[PDB]
RNA sequence: CCCGCAGAAGAAGCACCGGCUAACUCCGUGCCAGCAGCCGCGGUAAUACGGAGGGUGCAAGCGUUAAUCGGAAUUACUGGGCGUAAAGCGCACGCAGGCGGUUUGUUAAGUCAGAUGUGAAAUCCCCGGGCUCAACCUGGGAACUGCAUCUGAUACUGGCAAG
RNA sequence: UAGCUAGUAGGUGGGGUAACGGCUCACCUAGGCGACGAUCCCUAGCUGGUCUGAGAGGAUGACCAGCCACACUGGAACUGA
């Protein structure tokens, strides 16, 4: 670009979009589970990974991951979601927060306890 | 807010005496100084350039008994002051009251000296100062209070200090139990083993 | 005193002209010198100015909705 | 068309040095001569001469030290598409003082060093390293 | 009217006052015309507790500025 | 002579049977008083590669006119996709450089320098760019000699 | 330390794309099942009408893993 | 704030240890359960999952999420590109616009120089002072890169006149 | 979003205001604004500053201080410096 071209039309900023639109720049949001089910991952990996569909307070309807071994969630369970992609599950951009509202901590966990909502033994 | 764990562990990880024991006994007699602190201690894995900088930083911290937030703040000051950031950082740490009390010889270790300061047994220019971090300035007079000149540990420490080499930038009278911080130390008068450029590089990253 | 020198670009009003003042200003970002134009509605009592004349003007009290400048003298007739 | 004669002079020196020419020639002008004087006094060229009356020609004698050319770099700064002016204190240093910037001041064309000693800003014609 | 009074700065339990000329209707710590000195009520032994510019105070008094009771007392102290 | 290993990489050639692996080693060597050279070496296993590189580095030394442990002036260097910038710095700044530039600058004996690498940071090209930088760097004495002046006139 | 998986028997009704199968179990429920990693590593082909062992989970009674083909 | 009393007495957790990235072993599980920022890990000897022992990093906090700038020379004024990687309009003419060979005079708009006024205080920065230190508070300076006016300079750009 | 404007742009004279002024009215003239982006739509209180950055930039305007606007929603005046 010449000087004269930039004077006529300046350099434009490329606009970056969020990976976590449904949060609307909140650190967490609350929602009611409408479905709780399992899903198989993409090619290299193999599993039955645990997920829920949740309707947030702001009207968005998203899929969230349920981390750790075993969970107590059902349809109509009130949970708190945070941001975080699960790489091998298409279109899962949110994690459930274990040990907040109706989501229990993981049974018998001893390491990384704060990440799974588990009180000190 | 202080390290209250096993001391020689620290010496062994860094692989040098950090002067964390009195020096009544040689360190080899008390621990395996050559070998690193645990199950996989004997194997000597090769260290990254990040690793070399980290260990240098942690060596100096563990000598002077300073946690990371406070050490970070010392670096910012040394960087701000005119002159060499590296040379300034060491001078700041040498200024600390707990250090000065040790280097004068009223405590056996820096941790002992730190207990004297904290427990209200030291004065600077006449007045009680119970803050380990307090920066001592040129022509200050550090002294023990009348109530704690009797203490048995202070007398003992003065004997141990005679066996150690005497700092030039201080001047003590052990009968009076007081001494004078004459000047700030130079880089010459401190130990050549420390490689402070590594610390400057670490924080400049 | 405190005057601007300009150029008449209209005279189709009773006792009033439009004058265009031309400035040469460095661009804030890109550093090139650019031409910029201020257009003022000026008062001219004796309709003594035509399109193309170089006039000299001074700021005064409000004379109408859009006029706060008045003619000092003509510098060059067209 | 030709819209920058000074850039043309600098390009003739640059291309001439790279081709190991003894001398380069061009249509003269009073500004080109002013610049040629600064280059001669700072020791970047050997000599110059103008010859002709109606269509005068400036000829510069280029320099080589131990094979390699003396003018390592020569760059037009101010140009028709973008003019550059600097105040006294903002005058540029080229190669941390080892090179020159040629400056058009109200007391004539001179080096950036000479312009600082006079306390003059001006237009930055070119860098010569 | 215009008044010469104390604006309260410093920290909790350690007041430091700026002496300011202001339109009386403005907030204590708000818009002022000129600062004409300071008063440190908990100043130490060797430290200057009070400094006033008596000339600039005289100027403003000439133009019909009022003095607050506390600033009046400070002027007396400086005028031993 | 100080000596540093910058990178080791495993490379592969396909043949009738399968893949023949091999090792590459990039190294630099320097006196620490403005002499430096780099070497690149290939062999079937790492230690032989490193040895080959170090032998090459010692025979391909160039000179760099330093100014009391920093550069004479700001410098640019280019090779392939690699563009490097380096400028002089104050005492106690250290080597504010990244990747391969550090290793070249250390062993050359440049204690104080600010640097930045643009474009490709591929080590072989970054090293070549850096040394081309340093070798194309004039001292006051050189510039004065070209222009037919003394150092006092230049500075 | 993991929760127990109930194994049922069933017939392959339909082959879906990429080692996925509709399987009618003995209880009468149809589930979408995928081949195990052991069976795909050891090249055990599954076809329509085959009888299979299906590992199920209580979290989702519509999905399963085929772990054996008789 | 000071003095006395009693007795080590009332007071340590959180994340991490495959590479990036400081820190490794055993047992359980067997592409399952699970991990994951990216690359990836798990199909029987898993330093990558879960527990344990050991270790590393921070510490009255430690992690996770959200959000901004950085690294990103990845909108490039400083500081990038367009034969084949994304990118030369199918080709021309041409109004507005940008740019303009060479000499002299004149002007002084751009430009340059000096001065004057102004640019609130706080904030940032420097040298000091005060709270046992620090944070914090505070004296003075510097800075506020700007804007306006006046007086000058005339090389360069512009205007005007003649070539 | 490419055309917008009729008290609209200017004039003369009454009235009006603490005060200049289409501020208002009667008449007269036919103007005024716009690719140096008018008009229209969306978003938004502005600044000293703040965060980030080597810098040039980018993001931001909570606390403190300056300025502006609003007081359940839409109108209106009265009293008074
Ligand atoms: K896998
Ligand atoms: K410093
Ligand atoms: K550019
Ligand atoms: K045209
Ligand atoms: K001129
Ligand atoms: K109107
Ligand atoms: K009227
Ligand atoms: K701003
Ligand atoms: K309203
Ligand atoms: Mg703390
Ligand atoms: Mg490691
Ligand atoms: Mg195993
Ligand atoms: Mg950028
Ligand atoms: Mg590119
Ligand atoms: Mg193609
Ligand atoms: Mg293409
Ligand atoms: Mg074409
Ligand atoms: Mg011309
Ligand atoms: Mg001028
Ligand atoms: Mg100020
Ligand atoms: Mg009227
Ligand atoms: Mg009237
Ligand atoms: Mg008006
Ligand atoms: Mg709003
Ligand atoms: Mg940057
Ligand atoms: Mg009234």
């Amino acid at each position: 670009a010449t000087v004269n071209q930039l004077v006529r039309k300046p350099r434009a900023r490329k606009v970056a979009k969020s990976n976590v639109p449904a949060l609307e720049a909140c650190p967490q949001k609350r929602g009611v589970c409408t479905r709780v089910y399992t899903t198989t991952p993409k090619k290299p990996n193999s599993a039955l990974r645990k997920v829920c569909r949740v309707r947030l307070t702001n009207g968005f309807e998203v899929t969230s991951y349920i981390g750790g071994e075993g969970h107590n969630l059902q349809e109509h369970s009130v949970i708190l979601i945070r941001g975080g992609r699960v790489k091998d599950l298409p279109g899962v951009r949110y994690h459930t927060v274990r040990g907040a509202l109706d989501c229990s901590g993981v049974k018998d966990r001893k390491q990384a306890r704060s990440k799974y909502g588990v009180k000190r033994p | 807010a202080r390290y209250l764990g096993p001391k020689l562990k620290l010496s062994r990880r860094e692989g040098t005496d950090l002067f964390l024991k009195s020096g009544v006994r040689a360190i080899d007699t008390k621990c395996k100084i050559e070998q690193a602190p645990g199950q996989h201690g004997a194997r000597k894995p090769r260290l990254s350039d990040y690793g070399v900088q980290l260990r240098e930083k942690q060596k100096v911290r563990r000598i002077y008994g300073v946690l990371e937030r406070q050490f970070r703040n010392y670096y910012k000051e040394a960087a701000r002051l005119k002159g060499n950031t590296g040379e300034n950082l060491l001078a700041l740490l040498e200024g600390r009251l707990d250090n000065v009390v040790y280097r004068m010889g009223f405590g056996a270790t820096r941790a002992e000296a730190r207990q004297l300061v904290s427990h209200k047994a030291i004065m600077v220019n006449g007045r009680v100062v119970n803050i380990a971090s307090y920066q001592v300035s040129p022509n200050d007079v550090v002294s023990i209070r009348e109530k704690a000149k009797k203490q048995s540990r202070v007398k003992a420490a003065l004997e141990l200090a005679e066996q150690r080499e005497k700092p030039t930038w201080l001047e003590v009278d052990a009968g009076k139990m007081e001494g004078t911080f004459k000047r700030k130390p130079e880089r010459s008068d401190l130990s050549a083993d420390i490689n402070e450029h590594l610390i400057v590089e670490l924080y400049s990253k | 005193i405190r005057t601007l020198q300009g150029r008449v670009v209209s005279d189709k009003m009773e006792k009033s002209i439009v004058v265009a003042i031309e400035r040469f200003v460095k661009h804030p970002i890109y550093g090139k010198f650019i031409k910029r134009t201020t257009k003022l509605h000026v008062h001219d009592e004796n309709n003594e100015c035509g399109i193309g004349d170089v006039v000299e003007i001074r700021e005064c009290r409000p004379l109408s909705k859009t006029k706060s400048w008045t003619l000092v003298r003509v510098v060059e007739k067209a | 068309s030709m819209q920058d004669p000074i850039a043309d002079m600098l390009t003739r020196i640059r291309n001439g040095q790279a081709a190991n020419k003894a001398a380069v020639t061009m249509p003269s002008s009073k500004l080109k001569v002013a610049i040629a004087n600064v280059l001669k006094e700072e020791g970047f060229i050997e000599d110059f001469k103008v010859e002709g009356d109606t269509k005068p020609e400036l000829e510069l004698t280029l320099k080589y030290f131990q094979g390699k050319a003396v003018v390592e770099s020569i760059q037009r700064v101010s140009r028709p598409g973008l003019r550059i002016y600097k105040r006294k204190d903002e005058l540029p240093k080229v190669m941390a003082g080892l090179g020159i910037a040629v400056v058009s001041t109200s007391k004539g064309v001179m080096t950036d060093r000479a312009a600082r000693q006079a306390g003059l800003g001006g237009e930055i014609i070119c860098y010569v390293a | 009217m215009v008044t010469i009074r104390l604006a309260r700065h410093g920290a909790k339990k350690r007041p430091f006052y700026q002496v300011v000329v202001a339109d009386s209707r403005n907030a204590r710590n708000g818009r002022f015309i000129e600062r004409v000195g300071f008063f440190n009520p908990i100043a130490s032994e060797k430290e200057e507790g009070t400094r006033l510019d008596l000339d600039r105070i005289a100027h403003w008094v000439g133009q019909g500025a009022t003095i607050s009771d506390r600033v009046a007392a400070l002027i007396k102290e400086v005028n031993k | 002579l100080q000596e540093k290993l910058i990178a080791v990489n495993r490379v592969s050639k396909t043949v009738k049977g399968g893949r023949i692996f091999s090792f590459t080693a990039l190294t630099v060597v320097g006196d620490g008083n403005g002499r430096v050279g780099f070497g690149y070496g290939k062999a079937r296993e790492v230690p032989a590669a490193i040895q080959k590189a170090m032998e090459k580095a010692r025979r391909n030394m160039i000179n760099v006119a330093l100014n009391n442990g920093t550069l004479q002036h700001p410098v640019k260097g280019v090779h392939t996709g690699s563009r490097v910038f380096m400028q002089p710095a104050s005492e106690g700044t250290g080597i504010i450089a990244g990747g391969a530039m550090r290793a070249v600058l250390e062993v050359a004996g440049v204690h104080n320098v600010l640097a930045k690498a643009y474009g490709s940071t591929n080590p072989i090209n970054v090293v070549r760019a850096t040394i081309d930088g340093l070798e194309n760097m004039n001292s006051p004495e050189m510039v004065a000699a070209k222009r037919g002046k003394s150092v006092e006139e230049i500075l | 330390a993991k929760e127990d998986n109930i194994e049922m028997q069933g017939t392959v009704l339909e082959t879906l794309p990429n080692t996925m199968f509709r399987v009618e179990l003995e209880n009468g429920h149809v589930v979408t099942a995928h081949i195990s990693g052991k069976m795909r590593k050891n090249y055990i082909r599954i076809l329509t009408g085959d009888k299979v062992t299906v590992e199920l989970t209580p979290y989702d009674l519509s999905k399963g893993r085929i772990v054996f083909r008789s």
